[PDB]
């Protein structure tokens, strides 16, 4: 009966106490922690060691009934530090004991504290665990009440105030419950042996230590390893854990506001586009348009103005990665898709359900096919509307749903369909033996102008910035243009759908500079780069 | 309130509703037409260093201040709720300032009341995460994204203050 | 046991202060009772939060914290309200013992929840 | 001109320069007593008639400038003593409201002690160190509880030591100020 | 009169320099006594030197400790005389001020406030107020819809302590009236609300700048 | 309307002033906007211009009592705000260069009437820092005087170099026993370090 | 911890229904109109004639303040903040005094239905109201020690009225409130109509009276205070005279009795 007051008293000591040049660091955490309405304290397993080694040694050999006491001696002292009314506080450990790994875990580390690590593949949604509950009597009407923790019950059967064989009930009106959560760990993969599907657990947390994880992160934990009831004399295993480890500044947009301002933007931006690639000029221009984008618009009858470039190539294997890499946000395929979904989207069977191809995946990003030519005949009829609407829609054997679209689209290929693109271009080559020799050599080497990244961040800013208008000199001189090349073209089509295009690329041509109205020159250069034939 | 300080010379910019009383020839301009005039009980949104002029000038003024949406009785309702939880920061970004400027306009009694009340609340979870010094990011994170941008200049001259200290102290 | 009583006299002061919910008790049992000789309306009232905010805070955060102690005294009030106004004599078997009393709802201003 | 952190303020560095102003108590291991210091910010004839193991007074920052080296050893304040500091502790806790009446330079001063002074104490360190810490905690509290009556007019405070009140400083009278304003402005 | 009182001034005066919204007149008389001081002690310190270590280490710290004081004090005025410069012009030019403006500040000083109000009116003039109607061309214009001239804030709250009177008449003092059974105190309105405090000695306070103006300048009171 | 530009351009004091707090060491105050002030000056011109015009149809009296008067008005307080912009900007931009100016006591982005002010306040300095009041280093430290001597260590090769007090040789990674009062100018241009 | 620091007519009347009842005990001053007058004695007449006839006509406690409390908002507003209610209640009360302190039998009839009306607003208080007024009004309860030396013979007296008047069937529940529960000594000739039911405790000629019951001394109070000053109102109804405008009133107020 005495040695619960006396580990307490030892453990409250321990808090008050711990200096280690001239601050009482846990002290401090604790109430740093109490003003932020955190109720959990992170307690250092070498700290604990240094103080006096057999409290280590205590909580080493019987993990689960000495961890409450250490709690309740938190919430002792956090009493005292900040009163002149509050939960049990949870305990946190941090610990760098030799790992084990988690392929050798067996029947000799039962109730031991255990660090391991690998990668969450699953993780439950949150439920509910008592730990103040309150209790009814059934035949007297007396009432009483018990305080549970999680370590490793049932509802008693002493009746009070004959009471009965089994008379108590719960009053969930006057209880008070916790937050708790499943997750799976699988082991390493660059730890498993040869020929083998990689080994995994399962592990249980609670309060703070909640939601703090998601699948396919790499994590180190510590945990209690025990087992649980579900052959004959056999149970099954799991870890109770106790700790887990895994926009713009000022000075950065200083530097693309001085890139804005440069004179030769537009050269820069065009030079540092698959530098490799000899010569094609336009085609990096019209990839740094398509990168850009022009603005979109919402008028006040309801009607939506699009934003997106669309741009196809007749070598050129590497630009596609190259947009791939640049782009904040894209997608890679080849014309047969990843699924029967194709590119656009199908229905599949048993129950009829539906799925979305690489249009509707790359949905707010960039999208690029590696052969247009392989399309399937269905995408063939469905990237009129999913190019045209930006949407996709379907009403097929009771499903009536419509999909989003929003993405700008890059194509290659070796027709009618060549519509619906803003611009073609066909690619050229050149056979200078140097550039073979150069490139082999950096081939031997691995074997043996703007980055990237900056360039990609700068895109994302230019993006989020800004968002041009015309002025109405290029209204007269776009105008005026259109009405030429259709005399033009009479006395010898031009349409709508391709000004409204030109109008875009002004707009994402302009929109380089940060300028807020587009000008004159950059209708000049727009209808020079028209120019696909 | 001095000339020369920024965040006053920015606030004046907010636009307020407003609402003619004459008509008067040539000032289409104001509603982005330059050449026709402005007609009795018209209705437009002008900014506050007109609209503050405008209203008194005679009599009956030129315009009439009708009553805009950041006063709105929703909003009254919300901040006596609960005056921590609220995000002022989307209603508007100079609130406080905006309220002490309407206060003036028309000395109204019950508003200065209930704006006495939500600063007075607000300013406890203010020094509270001020206080709280690492030897936490998230907890801190989420509050500090609902202030104005009259609370933030008053929360980081606290926390350097008792960053200060400590850091003399423990030295 | 003794506190029930005092929170049904609370909520019936609030009642009695607030007399547009008065008119929706009267609107729906006249209604009722005319058609009745010839559809039939809710036995169902919505009130606004914030006049309970403005007319008592501790009642209001009881509803609003405790509502499973603050709920059914506000509703037996109510039903004692709609049963003193006038009704129509001599009911029916089934009228006499329906256990039916009447109910709320509310709107506006939940703030955190 | 001045720099931007002491518009309206003192820093923790001017603190510590205030509070060394103040007097001492020491014991002087060499005798002076029959050249002279001659100082023209305090007195000159204490230093200039120092015998060896007889307690005289001066300057703080002359005081540890000698325990630098071997010439001086320093008397702890009377307060800065076990007993004095439980019976300080009592009357926190007897008395919820009101702020014991240490003195003005507490905080500062031990702190200023404990690094250079350490070996000139009759208690044991390690028990000052934590009471001292006890009585930080306890008017933390005291002081957490008073921003709740931040008001249009005035507030009364006593016994808040120098180092406390520039810690509050910049915010009371922020928030005081701009309640100011709004009560003023329904006034005019 | 003694040099050990004159520090003591100087570190009052710097105290109260830093906290206080308005501009304190310059202490005329202590400045010329301190800087002659400082010069002769610093040809002593010199002459001891082409003359144990320990008393020049104390002197030479000492006149250390001395400047810092100054540099900073002055430091601080010249701040705030460049935030007022438009006010203490027209304060000057009002023939009926109370007060001149050579009172209020040092021959440097003054110096300093005319040669900066004239550059940064040379920078401005051509610049901006070149190109406006002749209505607006002024640069202290009152008559605006917004005021061109700042002044200090009056209503500033600032902590206190009460000292009472310097020389501990306590019964000569015609102010200083008596609480219940305990310590004299002062007595002070506040107009806007109507409404009085008592201000005992010893006791700590955050307090309106001018309520508490006039025992201030009286050394009543003390700046925290 | 008339206050967007204005509008548009006091962001830009905001945002120099949030980039200089940020980072008291890394002062660069950006490129004058010499196109938005020209831009607003225009603006300013077109309204006088406009003020003109209707001032002659008041003189040939086209309903001049109250359609000149309001008009006139409106404009007036148009050009008010207009000027209100630009002096902040401005003073904003003379606080840095001031506080610049005492620490120094490169120019590409400074305007050319600000090119001129500097040199103007730092001869304004340099004279304060004359004459009488000489013995009290006004642009020196404003920390207090902790400790006489202190140890620092060598940063810079700066070789051989010569001080009122007397004469160093910096060789790299050397340390030096020696009083603060000597080597605080040292320590402030960046050739050492206090440890 | 840090700390900061006729209109007479109308306080009187704040200070009078703040209990939210009243002894009517003090004179009243200025003016109101003499329609005023007629109005608000009418007005009080019609409540207490209700009062007089569900009396007559042997209705509960109940009943009665179920016909009466919808009578209040009409005639004699109850636990309002209204200057105008409170100075109505006072006034009518007073005019009726003098309209009713000419005989025995108007003396009677008039205090017996204002008592009873005092009741029932008694009852419509809240227990924290009750307190007060209780309080206000500067109405000995006995020692712990005594308690416990007449527990058995308290709880044997008052275990029944427990149950009954206050629903505790449970033994339980009447122990716990018995243990919560103060009680009163006092002559037993104070409460008799308690002892003729026998419900209080008797011993050496005190009476033993537990602190939910007792409201009849407050009622009784009442009504011996209004009889003596009916008595007072009686004997200088010759001032009375000095005003022939106000005696056509009065007759008429009585003769509804009659
Ligand atoms: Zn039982």
């Amino acid at each position: 009966d005495d040695d619960n007051t006396e580990i307490i008293k030892s453990f409250k000591n321990f808090i008050l106490e711990f200096r280690l040049d001239s601050q009482f660091i846990y002290r401090d955490q604790l109430r740093n922690n109490i003003l932020v309405k955190n109720y959990s304290l992170t307690v250092n397993m070498e700290h604990l060691i240094g103080y006096n080694e057999d409290i280590y040694k205590k909580l080493s050999d019987e993990p689960s009934d000495i961890i409450p006491l250490f709690e309740t001696a938190i919430t002792q002292v956090a009493k005292r530090i900040s009163i002149l009314s509050l939960p049990t506080f949870q305990l946190i450990l941090n610990s760098n004991a030799n790992q084990i790994p988690l392929r050798d875990l067996d029947s000799e580390h039962v109730s031991k504290i255990v660090r391991l690590s690998g990668i969450i593949i699953s993780t439950s949604v949150l439920s509910s665990r008592a730990t103040y509950l309150s209790i009814m009597c059934r035949n007297c009407r007396h009432t009483t009440s018990i305080t549970i923790n999680n370590f490793n019950v049932s509802l008693p059967r002493s009746c009070l105030s004959n009471c009965g064989p089994d008379p108590y009930i719960i009053i969930h009106e006057s209880s008070k419950f916790i937050d708790q959560q499943f997750l799976k760990l699988q082991e390493i993969p660059e730890l498993v042996p040869v020929g083998e599907m990689p080994r995994n657990l399962t592990m249980t947390c609670d309060r703070y230590l909640t939601n703090k994880v998601i699948p396919g992160t790499r994590v180190t934990i510590v945990g209690i390893y025990s087992i649980y009831n579900s052959g004959v004399a056999i149970r099954t295993p799991y870890i109770k854990i106790l700790g887990i480890q895994s926009m713009f500044t000022e000075e950065e947009e200083e530097e693309f506001l001085q890139l804005s301002r440069n004179p030769k933007l537009y050269e820069i931006l065009t030079n540092s586009i698959a530098p490799s690639i000899f010569g094609n000029e336009d085609i990096k221009k019209a990839i740094v348009c398509l990168l850009m984008g022009g603005s979109k618009k919402i008028l006040p009858d309801g009607m939506r103005l699009r934003g997106d470039i669309n741009v196809l190539l007749l070598a050129k294997s590497q630009l596609l990665k190259f947009v791939e890499k640049v782009s904040p946000i894209a997608v890679y395929t080849s014309g047969k898709g990843s699924s029967a979904a194709g590119l656009t989207a199908s229905v599949q069977r048993r129950e009829f359900y539906l799925e979305g191809g690489a249009m509707v995946l790359a949905d707010g990003g960039v999208v690029c096919i590696d052969e247009f030519d392989k399309m399937r005949d269905e995408d063939r009829v469905a990237i009129h509307e999913a190019m045209e609407q930006q949407t996709i829609s379907i009403a097929k054997a009771g499903i009536t749903t419509v999909l989003n679209s929003r993405t700008s689209v890059l194509a290659a290929a070796n027709t009618t369909i060549l519509s619906r693109f803003d611009m073609i271009f066909i690619v050229k080559d050149d056979h200078n033996e140097e550039r073979d020799i150069s490139i082999a050599n950096h081939v031997i080497n691995i074997h043996t102008e703007i980055s990237i990244e900056k360039m990609k961040r700068y895109i994302t800013y230019c993006r989020l910035k800004c968002a041009p208008r015309l002025s109405p000199q290029a209204a007269e001189k776009l105008s005026s243009n259109f009405v030429t090349i259709r005399k033009q073209l009479l006395i010898n089509p031009i349409t709508i759908r391709q000004l409204e295009a030109i109008i875009r690329i002004t707009e994402s041509l302009a929109k380089l500079e940060l300028s807020p109205i587009a000008q004159e020159r950059h209708v000049d250069e727009a209808i020079r780069l028209f120019q696909a034939s | 309130m001095g000339y020369y300080d920024i965040d006053d010379v920015l606030a004046d910019g907010t636009e307020f509703p407003c609402k003619f009383q004459y008509d008067i020839p040539g000032l289409g301009y104001l509603e982005n037409n330059p050449g026709r005039p402005i007609t009795k009980n018209t209705k437009l949104s002008l900014p506050l260093w007109l609209a503050r002029i405008l209203a008194i000038v005679g009599p009956v003024p030129f315009v009439e201040l009708l009553p805009p949406d950041m006063f709105s009785t929703k909003v009254m309702n919300a901040i006596k709720t609960d005056p921590v939880a609220l995000d002022l920061h989307s209603i508007n970004s100079h609130f406080f300032s905006l309220a002490i400027k309407w206060i003036m306009l028309f000395s109204e009694k019950e508003l200065a009341n209930v704006v006495s009340e939500l600063l007075l609340q607000r300013a406890q979870e203010l020094n509270h995460h001020a206080s709280s010094l690492s030897i936490t990011n998230i907890a801190t994170s989420t509050f500090l994204l609902k202030l104005e941008e009259m609370e933030k200049e008053i929360y980081k001259k606290s926390h350097e203050s008792y960053k200060d200290t400590k850091r003399w102290m423990f030295k | 046991d003794a506190v029930f009583g005092d929170r049904v006299r609370r909520f019936q002061e609030f009642l009695d202060t607030f007399t547009s919910y008065r008119d929706s008790v009267r609107s729906i049992q006249v209604y009722n009772s005319n058609n009745a000789a010839n559809n039939i309306l809710p036995h169902r009232i919505i009130i606004s939060l914030d006049d309970l905010r403005e007319f008592d805070r501790s009642f209001w955060s009881g509803i609003l914290v405790e509502p499973a102690y603050f709920i059914p005294p506000a509703e037996k009030a109510l039903t004692d309200l709609a049963d003193s106004m006038d009704d129509v004599p001599h009911p029916n078997a089934s009228a006499v013992s329906s256990r039916h009393p009447w109910k709320l709802s509310f709107k506006g201003s939940f703030g955190a929840h | 001109s001045l720099p931007a952190h002491l518009q309206q303020t003192f820093s923790p560095e001017e603190i510590q320069f205030i509070v060394e102003n103040e007097p001492i108590k020491i014991f002087p291991r060499i005798t002076t007593r029959q050249t002279r210091w001659q100082l023209i910010t305090t007195d000159d004839k204490a230093l200039n008639n120092m015998v060896a193991m007889r307690s005289t007074e001066v300057v703080l920052w002359i005081a540890l400038l000698l325990k630098q080296q071997s010439k001086c050893s320093i008397v702890a304040p009377q307060w800065l003593t076990t007993k004095e500091l439980d019976r300080k502790i009592q009357y926190e806790k007897t008395h919820p409201d009101r702020f014991s009446e240490l003195p003005w330079n507490w905080l500062v001063l031990a702190r200023i002690l404990f690094n250079k002074a350490k070996d000139d104490f009759h208690d044991p360190i390690h028990e000052l160190r934590g009471k001292i810490q006890d009585l930080r905690e306890i008017r933390q509290i005291k002081v957490l509880k008073g921003l709740k009556y931040l008001n249009e007019s005035h507030l009364q405070l006593d016994n808040l030591s120098l180092l406390e009140i520039n810690e509050l400083r910049p915010f009371i009278t922020e928030i005081m100020d701009k309640l100011r304003e709004i009560h003023t402005a329904s006034l005019t | 009169v003694s040099p050990q009182q004159d520090f003591s001034d100087l570190m009052k005066s710097w105290k109260n320099e830093r906290c206080s919204p308005e501009l304190l007149p310059y202490p005329h008389q202590l400045m010329k006594r301190l800087l002659n001081r400082i010069s002769m002690q610093s040809q002593l310190i010199e002459n001891i030197s082409m003359g144990s270590k320990l008393p020049l280490l104390c002197m030479e710290t000492e006149l250390e400790r001395l400047k810092f004081v100054i540099r900073s004090y002055i430091r601080c005025r010249l701040s705030k005389i460049d935030k007022f410069s438009l006010y203490l012009r027209q304060l000057n030019e009002d023939e009926n001020s109370l007060i001149s403006l050579t009172d209020l500040l040092s021959k440097d000083e003054i110096k300093y406030h005319d040669t900066h109000s004239l550059i940064w009116l040379k920078l401005v003039n051509d610049s901006i107020l070149k190109y406006m109607p002749e209505e607006l061309q002024a640069i202290n214009d009152t008559e605006g819809s917004v005021n061109m001239i700042d002044e200090p804030d009056w209503n500033k709250f600032v902590f206190i302590h009460v000292n009472g009177p310097p020389d501990g008449k306590w019964n000569e003092d015609p102010l200083l009236q008596e609480n219940e059974f305990g310590k004299p105190c002062y007595t002070v309105t506040i107009p806007d609300l109507k409404e009085e405090v008592e201000l005992t000695i010893g006791s700590i306070y955050v307090m309106r700048y001018e309520v508490i103006r006039d025992l201030l300048r009286d050394d009543k009171v003390a700046l925290i | 309307m008339y206050g967007d530009l204005g509008n548009k351009l006091v962001l830009e004091a905001k945002r120099t002033k949030q980039l200089y707090a940020r980072s008291n060491q890394d002062v660069n105050l950006p490129m004058y906007h010499e196109d938005i002030i020209r831009n607003i000056l225009k603006e300013v011109s077109n309204l006088r211009k406009n003020t003109e015009y209707l001032k002659e149809q008041q003189q040939l009296g086209m309903l001049d009592d109250k359609v000149a008067k309001c008009q006139y008005f409106v404009t007036l307080l148009c050009m008010e705000r207009n000027k209100r912009c630009l002096l902040a900007y401005q003073r904003l931009r003379t606080d840095i260069l001031d506080s610049m100016a005492w620490n120094n006591n490169d120019t590409n982005n400074l305007s050319h009437q600000e090119q001129e002010y500097l040199k103007e306040y730092c001869d304004l300095i340099t004279d304060l820092k004359s004459g009488d009041l000489v013995d009290i280093d006004l642009s020196g430290s404003l920390v207090p005087p902790s400790d006489v001597f202190i140890d620092v260590r060598v940063l810079k090769d700066a070789g051989e170099i010569q001080t009122e007090y007397g004469v160093f040789n910096l060789i790299k990674d050397s340390q030096f026993f020696v009083r603060q009062s000597d080597v605080e100018r040292l320590i402030q241009q960046g050739y050492l370090q206090k440890i | 911890m840090f700390r900061q620091s006729s209109e007479e007519e109308k306080k009187l009347y704040a200070r009078l229904y703040e209990s939210k009842l009243s002894f009517y005990d003090l004179p009243p001053q200025g003016e109101i109109t003499l329609e005023q007058f007629e109005i608000w004695a009418i007005d009080r007449l019609k409540i207490l004639l209700e009062i007089e006839s569900c009396l007559s006509r042997n209705k509960s406690i109940k009943e009665i303040e179920t016909i009466i409390k919808p009578q209040f908002q009409k005639l004699l507003p109850f636990n309002t903040e209204s200057l105008e209610d409170r100075k109505k209640d006072y006034y009518s009360h007073f005019i009726l005094r003098l309209c009713f302190c000419r005989s025995k039998e108007l003396r009677e009839k008039f205090v017996r239905a204002e008592t009873f009306l005092f009741k029932i607003r008694f009852n419509m208080l809240t227990s924290t109201d009750q307190t007060k007024f209780v309080q206000s009004l500067d109405l000995q309860f006995i020692s712990n020690e005594e308690k416990a030396e007449l527990s058995h013979q308290l709880y044997q007296t008052v275990s029944a009225s427990l149950q009954f008047q206050l629903n505790l069937n449970e033994e339980h529940q009447r122990k716990q409130y018995f243990q919560q529960e103060k009680f009163i000594k006092l002559p037993f000739e104070n409460v008799i109509e308690l002892v003729g039911n026998r419900l209080v405790f008797l011993k050496d000629g005190y009476a033993y009276l537990p602190q939910f019951q007792q409201l009849n001394l407050l009622s009784n109070e009442f009504a011996s205070k209004l009889n003596q000053e009916l008595i007072k109102t009686y004997q200088y109804l010759p001032r009375l005279n000095e005003d022939d405008r106000l005696l056509p009133i009065l007759n008429h107020l009585s003769s509804g009795y009659t």
